[PDB]
């Protein structure tokens, strides 16, 4: 019934700005105070800011005080978050929640805001050559930014035995991941194990064949 | 000729108090047959601390107090001495050296309403826990955090009370339960409340 | 949906008598039953809450009892100020509150002869083209009365309109007005206009008249 | 001014556990405590408000408790759907907004333990000819989902270039992870062997590669 | 000290819409359940709806005959309750009371209405407004004098005597509905016949729907 739809999230560079949005549904938006709570990747939760029912009262954490500005529009059942002077530490999934009896009872599914300071860069793909009757080969896609990538084998021809591991975020600020295919030693059939990596934000398409060493 | 205690007025009352504003009646100068209550089978809970129900009819006290109120079935355990939780800490707190009994029974057929009985309320917020037999009937806006409240409800400012909203369809753990607490105070004064065997 | 039923629909008792009003629910409402008093022209007043509890300030003459589906309102010694309609109301179904149809409680008292006055039409109303003659029936009981208009010596039929006030809260009497409506020409044509009243308190049919 | 929780917790299905959360009298002592459940990839769900009150829809096996400076979340009858991270939260008398604890990862041991599969790849010749070297070591099909990876060059612990992901659940509900060692082509050839050591539940499996 | 005053309402054509307000004072409006109860002419009390206080959810419940047409809202900022009526029918013609319950202490008894407003009359019909014409009922031991409020619509009309100085013996009859379609009543008062020489009697007639105020002197 009660629904909180968030939007307005994306990538931005330090010093940039971004306005988040959350549309309320299923309850009287004017009678309940709203709050923003962010969750850094792989870390915990942190209260960002709060707003009164009519907007007469604003509340901000010291970590975002003087930069972020919360506000709502009761004529549209929408709450807004205006973020300015963004820092790399401000990177987190920002959640939209309703305040009730000292707790946040209903939460939104969240929108991701990214503070990077890195360039849209195409990846460098290198093969991973193989060598109990099962061979494992793959190709490594290195130093790509930002997410995501799409790796397939023989243009989607081979599906079974392909494991694409989640990407690692290096101190580079650039991502890296690996895809591996586990086939039996009857490897002469699909003689060409080609890995097709696509980075659309970079529009970088690079194909690489992984021949057994 | 014996003067019998007015227990029916306490047990068989049309309305029970809300636990936050729990009610206390003094019992004095009468004879009480406690085994009648212990063997009534109408009470889902009958726990006596500091005495035994078997010896109640043979003992005498200078003062007897009957505390009555309504709470959830799953909150009756908090009435015992040395417990904690919303009821024990914020609404009704028995002392750790409590001498008396605790009697409760299901009242789903009395205190429940279709669509909720909001007449029974409990205290939800309090900065300090209640001391034994203390009664807090305040309705001041509770403040959570540092922002002053100015007496208005808001983001960090809440009404201290919340209703139970008892419904007859609620699970037994949430159904209303009437509770009667009997305290046995004994001083170096003449005893006036006695059992039949004395 | 719980429906509330009251009985009797109306009653009339002497001053100092005990009156009982019953209330029935289509299904058990436990103890969530309230009683209200509504005097004419005023808002309802809460008398009894929780079946048996008396509202502060309400005279001790009022009491209530009952449980489940059957309840009773009792007035130990009916007073003339107790003229009103009494309603019971259930609150067992919180999302759907319902009232009873109500019971009119009236005061029996000794016969009181009416003081009858007759008013000729206004001169300003005669200018406007209409003519109204008001006949006052003041401070009489019972309410049963017969008001016959007789212009000259002929009894009239369908030009009279009656309205009666509620029972007075102090003397428990009624007051009635009967208005004869005619056009200026018909009023100018005839002479004597008589308001004949016959009542239990009147030794004879009293007839007040005016000539013009 | 900070809430502290034990970082992890474990239990067999059916068992009960208790999640702790310590602080000051200015936070947990003088302000109400909340609890939130969060399965990865979702929003936190409210489990306990006002210290020990369950919002609508929360089963009674979730219990709340509180001492002087600490709060506790009890989970009776551990179920598969309770594998999540639980956050305590309360207010501090010196702050305008609520505080959150570091979290506590509760692992429900639904499946029997599974040792990790390790696959270490040497650097590619193309990458070497590009003046770079990366050792990729993939860990797959291990439960519970927690591993420590340690790189070594000729036994001595490596001191730089190690980037490792967090565990991630797979289609078989077993977990996977990967580790990377960024070396220079000179360092890759200046040692006899590099080893990837993946620890899981005390025991550690090892895979090694050597320059060719 | 606690008081409720309804405002708004009057004549409205079928299908129209009205918004009744009622003002609260002398008690914490934010802590009180607020209800509406109507009564048609000589028809008995009917529950219309209710909005709970914020602490218990602030949810509304409406009686079946008005569900989907009436909207109840509260504005704790201004201590005012609202009833938004739409698709008005002639069956909705009644006096609308606003009321609260018996929970302003430690003993809580919701839906026991101890505080009521004066009620505002809402008339739903196709007829139009018309101001009344006041004519004196000149008097002749005890004499009778009064005023006749002839042709008006809709209800109600206010009549007093000497601005409230004369109330003993005042009889303001209920309004009769003429064959014209408009109402008419009379207000009479008995006075000692020796009072006509020393005291002057004038009736204060007020018809708010028509915005007419008349003070007529009834001379012997
Ligand atoms: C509150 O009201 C209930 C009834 O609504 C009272 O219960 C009554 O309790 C007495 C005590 O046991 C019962 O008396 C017994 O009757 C059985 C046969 O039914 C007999 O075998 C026993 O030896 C004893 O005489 C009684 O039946 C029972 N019900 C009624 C209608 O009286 C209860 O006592 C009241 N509470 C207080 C505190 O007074």
């Amino acid at each position: 019934e009660v629904q909180l739809l968030e939007s307005g999230g994306g990538l931005v560079q330090p010093g940039g700005s971004l306005r988040l949005s959350c549309a309320a549904s299923g309850f009287t938006f004017s009678r309940f105070a709203m709050t923003w709570v962010r969750q850094a990747p792989g870390k915990g939760l942190e209260w960002v800011s709060a707003i009164s029912g009519s907007g007469g009262s604003t509340y901000y954490a010291d970590s975002v005080k003087g930069r972020f500005t919360i506000s709502r529009d009761n004529s549209k059942n929408t709450l807004y978050l205006q973020m300015n002077s963004l820092r790399a530490e401000d990177t987190a999934v920002y959640y939209c929640a309703k305040v009730g009896w000292g707790a946040f009872d209903i939460w939104g599914q969240g929108t991701m805001v990214t503070v990077s300071s890195a360039s849209t860069k195409g990846p460098s793909v290198f093969p991973l050559a193989p060598s109990g009757g099962t061979a494992a080969l793959g190709c490594l896609v290195k130093d790509y930014f930002p997410e995501p990538v799409t790796v397939s084998w023989n243009s989607g021809a081979l599906t079974s035995g392909v494991h694409t591991f989640p990407a690692v975020l290096q101190s580079s600020g650039l991502y890296s991941l690996s895809s591996v295919v586990t086939v039996p030693s009857s490897s002469l059939g699909t003689q060409t194990y080609i890995c097709n990596v696509n980075h659309k934000p970079s529009n970088t398409k690079v194909d690489k064949k992984v021949e057994p060493k | 000729i014996t003067n019998l205690c007015p227990f029916g007025e306490v047990f068989n009352a049309t309305r029970f108090a809300s636990v936050y504003a729990w009610n206390r009646k003094r019992i004095s100068n009468c004879v009480a047959d406690y085994s009648v209550l212990y063997n009534s089978a109408s009470f889902s809970t009958f726990k006596c601390y500091g005495v035994s129900p078997t010896k109640l009819n043979d003992l005498c006290f200078t003062n007897v107090y009957a505390d009555s109120f309504v709470i959830r079935g799953d909150e009756v355990r908090q009435i015992a001495p040395g417990q904690t939780g919303k009821i024990a800490d914020y609404n009704y707190k028995l002392p750790d050296d409590f001498t008396g009994c605790v009697i409760a029974w299901n009242s789903n057929n009395l205190d429940s309403k279709v669509g909720g009985n909001y007449n029974y309320l409990y205290r939800l917020f309090r900065k300090s826990n209640l001391k034994p037999f203390e009664r807090d009937i305040s309705t001041e806006i509770y403040q959570a955090g540092s922002t002053p409240c100015n007496g208005v409800e808001g983001f960090n400012c809440y009404f201290p009370l919340q209703s139970y909203g008892f419904q007859p369809t609620n699970g037994v753990g949430y159904q209303p339960y009437r509770v009667v607490v009997l305290s046995f105070e004994l001083l170096h004064a003449p005893a006036t409340v006695c059992g039949p065997g004395s | 949906d719980i429906q509330m039923t009251q009985s009797p629909s109306s009653l009339s008792a002497s001053v100092g008598d005990r009156v009982t009003v019953t209330c029935r629910a289509s299904q058990s409402i436990r103890s969530y039953l309230n009683w209200y008093q509504q005097k004419p022209g005023k808002a309802p007043k809460l008398l009894i809450y929780a079946a048996s509890s008396l509202q502060s300030g309400v005279p001790s003459r009022f009491s209530g009892s009952g449980s489940g589906t059957d309840f009773t309102l009792t007035i130990s010694s009916l007073q003339p100020e107790d003229f009103a309609t009494y309603y019971c109301q259930q609150s067992y179904t919180t999302p759907a509150i319902t009232f009873g149809q109500g019971t009119r409680v009236q005061i029996k008292r000794t016969v009181a002869a009416p003081s009858v006055f007759i008013f000729p039409p206004s001169d300003e109303q005669l200018k406007s083209g209409t003519a109204s003659v008001v006949c006052l029936l003041n401070n009489f009981y019972p309410r049963e009365a017969k008001v016959q208009w007789k212009v000259d010596n002929a009894l009239q039929s369908g030009n009279s309109q009656e309205s009666v006030t509620e029972q007075d809260s102090k003397d428990s009497t009624y007051s009635l007005s009967s208005t004869l409506t005619l056009s200026k020409a018909d009023y100018e044509k005839h002479k004597v206009y008589a308001c004949e009243v016959t009542h239990q308190g009147l030794s004879s049919p009293v007839t007040k008249s005016f000539n013009r | 001014s900070v809430l502290t929780q034990p970082p992890s917790a474990s239990g067999t299905p059916g068992q009960s556990v208790s999640i702790s959360c310590s602080g000051t009298y200015s936070n947990i002592g003088s302000n109400p405590v909340n609890w939130y459940q969060q399965v990865p990839g979702t929003a936190p769900k409210l489990l306990i408000y006002a210290n020990d009150q369950r919002p609508s829809g929360v089963p009674d096996r979730f219990s709340g408790s509180k001492s002087a400076t600490s709060a506790f979340l009890a989970i009776g009858g551990l179920q598969s759907e309770d594998d999540a991270d639980y956050y305590c939260s309360t207010w501090d008398d010196s702050l305008p907004g609520p505080l959150f604890g570091g979290g506590t990862k509760l692992t429900v041991l639904g499946q029997p333990k599974a040792n990790p599969t390790v696959t270490l790849f040497p650097p590619s010749s193309e990458e070497l000819q590009a003046n770079k070297a990366t050792l990729v070591c993939l860990i797959s099909d291990f439960y519970p989902g927690a591993v420590t990876v340690a790189w070594k060059a000729d036994g001595s612990p490596v001191k730089a270039g190690v980037e490792t992901t967090k565990p991630s659940k797979q289609s078989n509900n077993k977990y996977a992870a990967s580790s990377y060692l960024s070396l220079t082509p000179e360092q890759w050839k200046s040692h006899r062997s590099y080893s990837c050591q993946v620890t899981h539940e005390g025991s550690t499996v090892e895979k090694t590669v050597a320059p060719t």
